[PDB]
């Protein structure tokens, strides 16, 4: 009589770009009320330019950020090249579906820029049915967070999308959000850490 | 993990069995249960043996009872296996699994060989 | 023994175990086997006693299913065990697509077996080259032969068993394409007959159509020796 | 004579002999050189090239960060120990979050040896492996056929192992404390001598790891650098 | 594996200038009897090295023997003194362990801490370890670490950590209060507080202290004292 | 003559030629001193073979482990096989005190050893391990105690044992004075002589690079810890004195 | 090794990713169903828009809409070069078998080279989603392509249904659209009529972006 | 008289040789690994005038971006090509990206050498030729029974294949069109093949740059390039 | 060929691995005698090491040196043969005492473990893949009518009662010597036959090894119904029983 599954919280939001991705997300946890810490890192970088961020408990969510990385970093010193997003995007929905019947408890959002110079954002779910979103949130705030972005993206540069992602996770720290925000950028150069 | 493993073997129906209602889950029920009867007992037993005495002993005694067994006749024939009887110390005991039966039937004698020991 | 290698390559890369396999397929009775058209005539050598065998429990025309059929030449136990083998294969075959099986598969699967019995430890080499007629998906009649080393090879007209080489070149200097169901049969008789002793009782030859595999009668074969006797002459 | 027929027959001697056979299959290899300094080990080799036709077969492999290898034996053994390594690294790297020991991922490979050589059906690897990191330290590692492993400050494999060995124990006490250019310069030459047949880019393989720098083959351009250095 | 049926109250940790000093109280409830005020809480695995637990006792025990075994490992191949493991590698340990436990649905009834020092610059004690029987230094924060891990494996790093009770409203006096870089008699005075507050608003609490200290000389274990 | 080619095999005259081969090469492998004192134990593992490979690093090398910081356990054979049997004997200890949280005595451990290597001696297809093992430890009221195991599996109690080559030498030297009495910080110089004297390999210059050692005694609390160089480089110093006069 | 393996026995101290992890629980089949008791915020997959494939005088039609969650999931996978499959229910479990069948035709026609049947696909992917029924397993499939025997429109589901005909339409609403296709349908229709006749039915459907494929004989176009 | 793993005084695995021994009967192939692709060909030794020429085919796809050709043991190397295809169409499903040529040979090579415990019984007695297209360009390999794979810029494999890699060490150039290295492959196999060059007579499969196809020519593409050659 | 390596029945029969593990087990040459009296059971071996490749040096503690061991409390034993062999034997013996104890739940019984160790014996020399133990063991035990048994087996397997027996080298014509000494025992409290035949097994070691036996190369051992438990007698007893013969 101990269900293995509870709701740690967590809000991180996407947005895509012409060349950019903002995987943005919160650095608080909370049991259900009482909070453990201010600063939780769960933006875990797979690659250079690519990156995956969830709002899942924070167990799960470690073991298969660990374990994504460990198979990345296999595939690159057996084959000398980094996997692209799209193999990253399958290796991750395998792996979800791997654990079908006993599943992660972990709402993945995998952002990247493709060697084409096309930042790309895929949402995922529990099992592995993924979507390339060009903007998606998950978690708590997914209700209050969504039909902003649908308003604002289906109605730039990547100074005026930051500004409108802080703006929206302010708004909803007002509306488990969060106290401090990780504004994550992958530009053609890399990956661009920025705290706030 | 569990299941046993996809490889694309393709021959998913067999015709000789159909797949269980469990598949590989082995849902504990009183089968289950008996199924691991002496299993579990010989583990608690080289538990024991390893323990009090040194691990090799549970080697010895594995390695006497794998080499015992691996002197029986080919799947088929049933096979007395009284060396076991005696390295396992049960000749002297009589239980379920000596007396009952079971009766048993669509697998050619092949098939059997090549399930039993990999060909 | 268990988990042993019984054959291994030779100092000059040869697997001698596979050599003896083809001697020994080579000891074995004959068997030839035509195709035109749209069927196949299947003939082997028939080997009894007179007065005390019973020739029908001697069967060497089985059918694997619907379509495909096999002979042989070599070990009679081996070929048995290989025929339940293949003959529960197309059944799960047939599970698996609810249609026929072609030729082509199970020959690819014969091949692999008899591969697999010459690279895995605790086994022998199959001591059989057998040869399957039936029609492909496509329908569209082709014979395949396997041999011991597991190589396999889409055929026109092929022979196995002792003398095979005479039967080939004769198959090889006299085959026609699309030819009758008579001349196929007489083709087939003539053939077995080079490396055979002119007789009825040595050869129960059958033809293999859509419908099944029909066996001749043993009139039309008193009249076809009859006639290949007076034209030896 | 008799007594070699398997790997559980020792000699009247007290000897193996299958072992001694993995061992002389080792020297058969070709040549590589690593040295090592206060904080950066170099490990260069050459590369065998079977025809004009052919480019080099590649000798090192990256096992993980800091952390690469050289053959000088059978490939295949090569492949399977740099995969078991490889999963090693990446487990604990997975499971605890840490870099390994480098003395341990050395112990348990050579445990496998062990376990290789001790049972029969079965066949001690064909190779030996330059097993060199920088574990807060530059370190060179040697795991032999017989479950044994070793350290050194230099070492050789194979081919004209002699003339570098000679070399390395001529000016073994230049190599500590010395900059980075200069071992790449004595590690060449040490290649060079070897070679006895000339040093190119192609059958170079030039690689350098160490602080704030670790394993990455060294450029084309910069290797025909030091390979004109050396020519004069 | 069951269930809870001898368990603990709580333990609060705290880092300072000179290391991590971190307290229980030696109480082990047995539901309703308090048969125990006298029990080890704070185990320690090694020098620089500290696990607490609030929870069942026989799960922390087993995990005690787990940790236990796996430092006697460690020093059984030990060549230099920077090969002992840092409290970072013991903390992912006994988070895989819960994690693996979660999957199999056999929770281990614990919260666990551990704190200690992940650098060996400062003291030179670990190459001659003793198992069987000057000045304090100061250490800066960045080499101190302090972590958690929860019934369903959850883990993360803060500068002050609380289990139990204590996680309710003891976190809160120990916001308002904590500093950087505190001397003893301030740290000890924190911790006075909010075992007094735990006291006072809890029943399975005890006032039967256990005080221990990580620091530069290595794991040092105060005496037993009764609150004030 | 065909029964020597398996240790499984029984002679005609009841000896067992595989065993003896053990012995020989054993016997033509790695010495390794070891000897009880006053205030403690001294194991010593003389590496004179690695004379030729001048290219080890200095003191890396180390043939003498520890288990549980109270048991030293060293060798003379096959590094591997030793190795294996290391971990066998921490693995014991694991067992040991996960199941019974008490350490292991030492006669369990050597016994359990001994049973485990005539584990091998006894089939057909697994290679025999080719070690001969000496465990030590030494306590305050117990005094000291040390053992070793043959490769076939015989474990004796000694107060002194030597095996390799020149092993003979070694325990006739050893043998010229009781060592009960003396001390194990004078007992490093009396050592350093014998490896001088009786190996011809060893010189004046390779006493400090290819030598090793550990005590247990009251210094260190009757636990394990190796020499530290300044304790050694006297004793090495006096011993070379006496020596070259 | 035997002797960690022994070790780990007494000391009581004991992952491919095509293999499937299960609960402990009593009974793992009902496991998830059990947890569906306790929340239903993780078991909230991303179910499949409606389906409608039909046959026609020169080929086949399928559309489909795009409404997950989302609303541009793409609803189709290519099965083979002449066999489109569907998706509708459970996405991540028709979307997985769908690519598994994908393989498993791959290499069927790679080792026997021949073009694989519809009826032979069909029959694949049926039994194994009956394999693991009775686990839990959403999935609504119609396969639809050409054959040597003709076009094929076979249907299958996650309980090993696998019936043949020339009408059908799977997920939520598909009874609307088999009203307004009974309502409306011929096999003698043009290709303009039958794919305004799949665009009004498909909006009938998600009314109480359509995309739309037409399967031919050399194929399938993307109109 | 030895067991199937059992080093040879000079550290050399007796099987391996021996396997190396057999690679060498076997039907003539040559490919070229240009920068435009591979150009993979082989023999068609016909045993007789019977032989249907369908199912007797060296050349065969282990991938759509793969091609091969088989030489020593022909059951043996269909064991090769078939896990080979069935690895490769594994790693399609975990990953997107095609398969590389690389890591496909590292499979037969691994597939090669389990015979060895480190189930298979004997060493593979084949010697294939990998040649395929991925994102760095046309690759060519090579994996003789031993397991030491290495990449070629030309290679020949077969009985009497001295004379095929020595005239093309003397022919082969670098930068050489797809057109050039068709007559190269075509001339080296007539200045090797017995009996005439016919149409019939030789199989190619070729793997383009821009398509990455397994295009495995027919009769009027055979008869142009054969037409196409120089006195 | 191979006839005479693996456990082959040979022409003419003659199983030769069990006479090759017999005559090792003779070469190891260190006498061990036992004797059953009426409510007693001694037994009495030799501290001496066996005859191997190694030799005794003076570093060695001598007292560690020892044949006799303890099945379980009541049942002692005393295996003579090759070193490695004799304490697996032991541990074989205790094993099964193990299995008896936990199954049956009382101690077992001298007869009942000699059997098994027989039929393990036994399984060893029918099966080729498994060297055969050379050690010889010798059991003694109190039965539940408290009465002694003595009981011997071989590598042969061939497990039977005595009343006074012995192992090891030159054990023919010392058959004839102990029923001489049961011929004096022919013609009492417990403590009067437990001294008897104590002096009567010393005595019979003193004739058989001949040699004096100095009190630092015995070792006694006895089973009787007054203690029952097996206890090794003290070095200063038995040199008082070597002066009270003398």
């Amino acid at each position: 009589r101990w269900y293995p599954y509870i709701d740690n919280g967590g809000t991180v939001i996407g947005l895509t770009g012409k060349d950019y991705v903002i995987l943005a997300a919160d650095t608080r946890l909370s049991l259900s009320y009482s909070i453990y810490t201010r600063f939780c890192p769960k933006i875990s970088k797979l690659t250079d330019k690519c990156i995956i961020g969830s709002s899942g408990m924070q167990s799960d969510i470690k073991t298969l950020h660990s374990l994504l990385q460990k198979k990345i970093q296999l595939f690159v010193l057996e084959h000398s090249h980094y996997p692209d997003i799209h193999v990253i995007a399958r290796l991750l929905c395998v792996i979800l579906y791997s654990r079908r019947f006993f599943p992660y408890y972990a709402f993945n959002i995998l952002a990247g820029v493709d060697e084409n110079n096309k930042g790309v954002l895929y949402n995922y779910d529990s099992v592995g049915s993924y979507c390339e979103a060009t903007h998606s949130c998950v978690g708590s705030g997914s209700q209050l967070i969504l039909p902003i972005l649908d308003n604002r993206v289906e109605q730039f540069n990547l100074g005026d999308d930051i500004n409108f992602v802080k703006d929206a996770i302010t708004s909803a720290t007002e509306r488990y959000t969060g106290d401090k925000t990780l504004i994550y950028v992958i530009d053609k150069m890399g990956i661009n850490v920025n705290t706030l | 993990n569990y299941l046993e493993k996809l490889n694309f073997d393709f021959k998913v129906k067999d015709v000789v069995s159909i797949r269980d209602i469990n598949l590989e889950g082995k849902e504990k029920n009183i089968e289950t249960f008996h199924d691991t009867i002496l299993l579990n007992e010989e583990k608690n037993f080289l538990k024991r043996t390893g323990l009090i005495y040194g691990s090799q002993e549970v080697y010895k005694n594995i390695l006497d009872r794998e080499i015992v067994s691996l002197s029986r006749r080919l799947p088929g024939i049933k096979s007395s296996l009284l060396s076991l009887d005696i390295v396992r110390n049960t000749i002297d005991r009589i239980d379920s699994y000596e007396y009952m039966e079971k009766i048993d039937p669509l697998e050619p004698l092949s098939e059997i060989i090549e399930k039993k020991m990999n060909i | 023994s268990y988990d042993r290698a019984i054959t291994v390559f030779s100092p000059d890369g040869h697997l001698l175990q596979v050599e003896h396999a083809l001697e020994a397929v080579k000891k074995g009775g004959c068997a030839v086997a035509i195709k035109s058209s749209n069927f196949a005539v299947l003939a082997v050598e028939k080997k009894n006693i007179p007065k005390l065998q019973n020739p029908k429990t001697t069967e060497k025309l089985i059918k694997l299913d619907e379509h495909n059929c096999l002979a042989f030449a070599g070990l009679n136990a081996d070929a048995r065990v290989l025929v339940n083998k293949t003959r529960l294969e197309c059944q799960r075959y047939y599970l698996n697509m609810d249609e026929p099986a072609p030729v082509d598969y199970i020959a690819k699967y014969v091949a692999k077996v008899q591969q697999k019995f010459t690279h895995r430890g605790g086994v022998r080499p199959f001591g059989i080259a057998t040869l399957i007629a039936g029609f492909k998906n496509n329908k569209e009649i082709c014979i395949y032969q396997t041999e011991p080393s597991g190589i396999y090879a889409a055929w026109k007209a092929q022979a196995i068993g002792k003398n095979a080489k005479i039967v080939q070149e004769f198959l090889e200097k006299n085959y026609q394409e699309n030819m009758e169901q008579k001349d196929c049969i007489f083709l087939a008789l003539k053939a077995i007959f080079e490396v055979v002793e002119l007789s009825s009782k040595n050869v129960e030859v059958a033809l293999l159509t859509e419908k099944d595999l029909t066996f001749i009668e043993e009139q039309e074969i008193n009249s076809m020796v009859e006639l290949i006797d007076q034209e030896r002459t | 004579n008799l007594y070699d027929t398997d790997n559980i027959i020792y000699s009247p001697e007290g000897r193996l002999y299958q072992v001694e056979y993995a061992s002389e299959a080792i020297k058969q290899g070709t040549c590589a050189v690593a040295i090592k300094s206060k904080d950066y080990v170099v490990v260069s080799g050459l590369k065998k090239c079977i025809s004009k036709l052919s480019f080099p077969q590649e000798k090192i492999f990256k096992i993980d960060d800091y952390i690469g290898i050289s053959m000088s034996g059978i490939t295949s053994d090569a492949k399977v120990l740099t995969k078991f390594m490889q999963n090693e690294c990446l487990s604990h790297k997975f499971l605890y979050n840490e870099n390994i020991n480098i003395e341990s991922l050395v112990r348990s490979v050579a445990d496998k040896y062990q376990k290789n050589t001790q049972k029969s059906s079965k066949r001690a690897f064909g190779v030996g492996l330059m097993i060199a990191a920088y574990h807060n330290e530059p370190c060179i590692f040697e795991t032999r056929p017989n479950g044994s492993y070793f350290e050194y400050d230099a070492l050789s494999f194979g081919a004209r192992s002699h003339a570098s060995k000679t070399y390395l124990e001529k000016n073994l006490h230049l190599f500590e404390e010395c900059s980075l250019e200069e071992l790449i310069l004595h590690c060449l030459k040490a290649l060079k001598c070897s070679l006895s047949s000339e040093l190119t880019i192609s059958n170079t393989a030039l690689a350098v790891v160490g602080k704030n720098h670790p394993w990455q083959e060294i450029s084309s351009l910069q290797l025909e650098e030091y390979l004109s250095k050396v020519k004069m | 594996t069951l269930g809870p049926v001898v368990t603990g109250t709580s333990v609060i940790a705290i880092k300072y200038k000179h290391g991590i000093m971190i307290a229980a109280d030696r109480k082990a409830s047995y539901g309703s009897y308090a048969k125990f005020q006298n029990v080890e809480r704070i185990f320690k695995i090694n020098n620089k090295t500290v696990m607490g637990f609030s929870g069942e006792l026989a799960d922390a025990q087993y995990l005690h023997e787990l940790l236990t075994r796996k430092n006697i490992n460690n020093l059984s191949e030990k060549k230099r003194k920077e090969d002992m493991y840092t409290p970072q590698h013991y903390h992912s340990y006994v988070s895989r362990v819960f994690y693996v436990r979660k999957n199999r649905i056999d929770p281990l009834f614990n919260n666990i801490i551990i704190a200690g020092i992940n650098s060996q610059k400062y003291d030179n004690n670990d190459d001659n370890v003793l198992l069987y029987t000057e000045e304090y230094k100061e250490i800066h924060k960045d080499d101190l670490y302090i972590g958690f891990v929860d019934m369903h494996g959850t883990n993360f790093c803060d500068d002050y950590i609380t289990t139990g009770y204590a996680r309710y409203f003891a976190l809160t006096l120990l916001r308002d209060h904590y500093k950087d870089n505190m001397t003893e008699e301030e740290a000890r005075i924190l911790i006075n507080e909010c075992l007094r507050i735990l006291y006072f608003r809890d029943a399975t609490s005890s006032n039967f202290i256990q005080i221990v200290k990580v620091t530069s000389k290595g794991v040092e274990y105060e005496e037993p004292y009764i609150l004030p | 003559a065909g029964y020597d080619l398996s240790v499984s095999t029984f002679s005609p005259d009841g000896r067992l030629y595989q065993v003896e081969y053990i012995y020989k090469s054993i016997n033509n492998n790695n010495t390794a001193l070891c000897l009880e004192c006053k205030d403690g134990i001294i194991c010593c593992c003389i590496n004179s073979n690695m004379d030729k490979n001048k290219m080890i690093k200095k003191n890396s090398y180390n043939r003498i482990y520890h288990v549980n910081n109270n048991i030293i356990i060293t060798y003379s054979g096959f590094d591997g096989d030793a190795r294996n049997i290391i971990d066998r004997a921490r693995s014991e200890a694991n067992t040991y005190y996960y199941n019974f949280h008490t350490n292991i005595p030492l006669h369990i451990l050597v016994n359990r050893i001994s049973l485990y290597i005539h584990a091998y001696t006894l089939y057909w297809h697994m290679r025999p391990f080719a070690a001969s093992i000496i465990i030590s430890s030494f306590n305050e009221k117990d005094k000291g105690d040390i053992y070793c195991i043959e490769p076939n599996g015989a474990c004796y109690k000694y107060s002194g044992i030597v095996i390799g080559k020149n092993k003979e030498m070694f325990k006739t030297e050893i043998e010229k004075k009781d060592y009960k009495d003396i001390n194990v910080r004078d007992a490093i110089e009396d050592i350093y002589k014998f490896i001088l004297t009786s190996d011809d390999h060893m010189n004046k210059n390779n006493l400090q690079n290819l030598v090793n050692f550990s005590w247990i005694c009251k210094e260190s609390s009757y636990e394990f810890q190796n020499i530290h160089e300044e304790i050694l480089t006297p004793a090495l110093n006096k011993a070379v004195e006496y020596i070259e006069k | 090794s035997f002797m960690n393996e022994i070790d780990n026995l007494i000391n009581d101290v004991e992952n491919d990713e095509l293999e499937f992890c299960v609960a402990p629980v009593n009974v793992p089949r009902n496991f998830i169903k059990y947890a569906q008791t306790q929340n239903k915020k993780l078991f909230d997959f991303h179910k499949g828009t409606t389906t409608l494939a039909f046959k026609f005088k020169d080929g086949i039609i399928v559309a489909v809409d795009s409404r997950a969650s989302s609303q541009n999931v793409e609803k189709i996978i290519e099965i083979n070069k002449n066999i489109l499959g569907t998706m509708a229910g459970g996405a991540a479990d028709c979307l997985y078998w769908e690519k598994y069948l994908g393989k498993i035709i791959k290499i069927y026609e790679l080792r026997n080279n021949e073009k694989i049947s519809v009826r032979a696909a069909s029959t694949i992917l049926s039994n194994i989603l009956y394999q693991y029924k009775g686990y839990g397993l959403c999935c609504g499939i119609i396969l639809s392509g050409y054959d040597h025997t003709g076009f094929n429109m076979f249907y299958v589901d996650d309980s090993g249904k696998k019936v043949e005909g020339n009408l059908f339409s799977c997920g939520s609403g598909s009874t609307y659209a088999y009203s307004i296709l009974d309502s409306a349908y011929d096999y003698n229709l043009n290709l303009d009529q039958a794919v305004e006749l799949a665009r009004n039915a498909i909006y009938h459907a998600t009314f109480r972006k359509v995309r739309v494929f037409h399967i031919h004989k050399n194929g399938y176009d993307k109109i | 008289d030895r067991g199937v793993n059992t080093f040879s005084p000079e550290g050399r695995l007796f099987q391996v040789e021996y396997a190396l021994g057999a690679i060498k009967l076997g039907s003539t192939a040559v490919g070229i690994c240009v920068n435009d692709g591979v150009i993979l060909a082989s023999e068609r030794r016909i045993s007789s005038t019977l032989i249907e020429k369908d199912s007797v085919e060296k050349l065969l796809s282990i991938d759509d971006h793969i091609g091969c050709a088989m030489s020593g043991l022909m059951a043996d190397a269909r064991t090769l090509i078939d896990y080979a295809r069935v690895e490769c169409n594994h790693y399609k499903f975990i990953y997107n990206e095609n398969i590389n040529i690389k890591s496909c040979v590292e499979l037969i090579s691994e597939l090669a050498l389990d015979f060895s415990n480190l189930i298979m019984s004997r060493p593979f007695g084949v010697a294939l030729l990998i040649g395929g297209v991925d994102k760095n360009g046309p690759c060519l390999w090579y994996t003789e029974p031993s397991g030491t794979n290495t990449r070629f810029s030309a290679a020949s494999i077969g009985s009497a294949q001295e004379g095929a890699e020595l005239l093309l060490q003397e022919n082969y150039k670098k930068d050489m069109t797809f057109e050039q290295a068709e007559i190269l492959a075509l001339t080296v196999l007539r200045q090797v093949m017995e009996d005439k060059l016919s149409t019939s007579n030789v199989e190619i499969c070729a793997i383009k740059k821009s398509d990455q196809t397994f295009y495995k020519y027919n009769t009027d593409d055979i008869s142009r390039i054969i037409d196409v050659l120089p006195s | 060929m191979y006839d005479r390596h693996l456990t082959i029945f040979s022409p003419d029969g003659n199983l030769y691995q069990i006479e090759y593990a017999i005559k090792a087990v003779k070469n190891t040459n260190i006498t061990s005698v036992g004797v059953k009296g009426e409510n007693c059971a001694v037994i009495i071996s030799q501290k001496k090491m066996a005859t191997q490749y190694i030799s005794q040096d003076k570093l060695l503690d001598y007292n560690n040196i020892t044949n006799i061991y303890n099945i379980t409390d009541e049942i002692g034993c005393s295996m003579v043969g090759m070193p490695g062999d004799c304490l697996s034997m032991v541990y074989k013996a205790r094993s099964e005492a193990s299995e008896f104890l936990y199954s049956n739940g009382y101690n077992v019984n001298a007869e009942t473990l000699c059997r098994n160790i027989c039929d393990k014996i036994q399984v060893y020399t029918q099966h080729a893949y498994m060297r055969l133990h050379a050690c010889s063991g010798m059991i003694i035990g109190i039965d539940e009518n408290n009465k002694p048994e003595l009981f011997k087996f071989d590598p042969s397997g061939f497990c039977a009662g005595y009343r006074a027996c012995v192992i090891g080298n030159k054990e023919q014509e010392s058959i004839s010597v102990l029923e001489r000494l049961l011929e004096k025992r022919k013609k009492e409290t417990i403590d009067e036959d437990i001294r008897n035949t104590t002096i009567l097994a010393i005595e019979a070691l003193q004739t058989i090894l001949a040699f004096d036996l100095k009190a630092s190369e015995i070792e006694v051992a006895i089973v009787s119904t007054k203690n029952r438990n097996f206890t090794q007698i003290s070095e200063k007893e038995i040199d008082n029983y070597l002066t009270y013969i003398a």
